[PDB]
């Protein structure tokens, strides 16, 4: 399920769109989302 | 470019009492900032008012007053101010100005002033909205201590109630250096002292980890078998909790002391921040001292 | 000087004998010992009593600053240098004002030690090296 990570402890982002990725999404879109992929589908 | 001139030249735009030229002529030989090094430079650059601000904080005036030029006084006469950049290596001599005695074979900061305000009531040229601000020429030890308990009272104010920090300015704003008390005007946290404070947790982090098996069990290994004052009072503020050391490397041991002594310079010089002059001779009643290393 | 307790091992008496003698530019030179008849005199002690104190200071203090430093976290160097904290590690207020005085203490009472000022540099060496032109740098 959850993933599992290399580095213990948490580092804060100040980045850009313009440098590094990051996923940032919120609860309900993500949630959102999967209910519009659900639904889409001799 | 034109030469970075020796001889400064300071001019003056007000009315000048007979009083002012009388204790302008008490500052020779003394060392004043400046940071234009133009040749015929005004009064309003000359001296530090330029950068007291209603902040009043003592750690940026310790930032700022590292950039500036020192400069010796000269020849004072009506209207002129001769002042003299001193070249690296030769000798003049300086006058103090507040009262912090010195001696011989030390060493001399640069620093902004101590209570400073009305409380010892200085009237050092008092003119048209501008005072004579006068750097401080004291010695390494209080020079160490002067900042020592200013990153003390930066580190220790972080996460803790305010009534532990106003408990915490009044023991650690006196100085009882050499037969005098000096009070700090203002420590306040900055972002100045914020950036010092991340270099110095970051460089003792560091050190922490470097420490090696055994000089984090030197004192461990040695407080069985030794009575001594010194380890009694150094042991004190360190929690509570024959044998064989684990593994002798020595060819580690230089690195890890190597990196170790760099880790130690690099918190050193937080405190440490610059030998301005080296007392050679005072005066007996220690109004003057022929010094070296001016510049 | 550091290992002044452990010298009757036979490891670490190897090790006075590895770590007296130093090889250089055709030099078998050898230092003399600072411990004399098994006791170590006071200016090493004091030398290395401050360097274990400020050791064992920072093995203790620095978690905990750290750790407070991170409600407060701006920059990324920051946070992860308490990560090894954690890694190497797998009270009243006076008190802790004490511990970090006497950390700056033995901080002060190490800078004869850990740095030294470049004195002369060589502008020309006389032939057979017994003398050499430099100039100064105080």
């Amino acid at each position: 399920s959850l993933l599992h990570t290399f580095w213990r402890l948490p580092v804060a982002v100040f980045f850009e769109p313009h440098e590094e990725n990051v996923l940032r999404c919120p609860e309900r879109v993500l949630r959102r989302l999967l209910e519009d992929a659900a639904v889409t589908m001799d | 470019m034109a030469a970075m001139e020796a001889n400064i030249f300071c001019t003056f735009d007000h009315k000048l009492s007979i009083a002012d030229v009388g204790k302008l002529t008490k500052l020779v030989a003394a060392v004043v900032p400046i940071p234009q090094r133009l040749h015929l430079i005004k009064h309003y650059q000359l001296g530090l008012h330029q950068f007291v601000d209603h902040t009043r904080g003592y750690v940026r005036l310790r930032g700022l007053l590292r950039n500036m030029t020192l400069t010796l006084m000269r020849r004072v006469e009506g209207n002129q101010i001769l002042l003299h950049v001193p070249t690296h290596g030769l000798l003049y001599t300086v006058l103090n100005t507040g009262p912090v005695t010195w001696e011989k074979g030390d060493a001399l900061c640069v620093l902004p002033p101590l209570f400073h305000g009305p409380l010892a009531r200085e009237n050092l040229l008092t003119l048209g909205q501008w005072e004579l601000v006068l750097p401080w020429i004291v010695p390494m030890p209080l020079a160490l201590e002067i900042n020592q308990r200013l990153l003390i009272m930066g580190l220790f104010s972080l996460d803790r109630s305010y009534e532990e920090v106003k408990a915490a300015v009044q023991q650690l704003q006196t100085i009882t250096f050499r037969d005098a008390t000096f009070t700090i005007p203002d420590p306040v946290i900055d972002q100045h002292l914020l950036i010092d404070m991340k270099t110095a947790c970051l460089s003792m982090s560091m050190v922490a980890n470097l420490a090696s098996e055994l000089t984090m069990t030197y004192v461990r290994k040695l407080a069985l078998e030794d009575s001594s004052m010194l380890l009694v009072k150094c042991q004190e503020l360190l929690m509570r909790l024959p044998a064989r050391p684990q593994h002798v490397s020595p060819d580690d041991e230089i690195a890890r002391l190597s990196a170790l002594f760099v880790m130690l310079r690099q918190l050193d010089d937080l405190i440490r921040e610059q030998v301005v002059f080296t007392v050679c001779d005072v005066s007996p009643d220690n109004k003057s001292a022929t010094c070296i290393f001016k510049g | 000087g550091l290992f002044s307790l452990d010298r009757s091992y036979e490891e670490v008496k190897a090790a006075v004998q590895q770590l007296q003698t130093i090889t250089f530019r055709d030099a078998t030179f050898t230092i003399p010992d600072p411990v004399i008849d098994q006791h170590l005199l006071i200016d090493m002690k004091t030398a290395c009593l401050s360097m274990s104190m400020v050791a064992n200071l920072a093995s203790e203090l620095t978690m905990t600053y750290v750790r407070k430093l991170a409600l407060e976290d701006s920059s990324m160097l920051l946070v992860k240098c308490q990560e090894l904290l954690m890694r190497l590690d797998r009270v009243s207020p006076d008190d802790e004002i004490a511990r970090l005085s006497a950390l700056f203490v033995m901080l002060r009472q190490l800078d004869d030690l850990i740095r030294e000022q470049v004195v002369f540099t060589v502008c020309d060496v006389s032939p057979d090296n017994k003398s050499a032109t430099c100039i100064f740098k105080g």
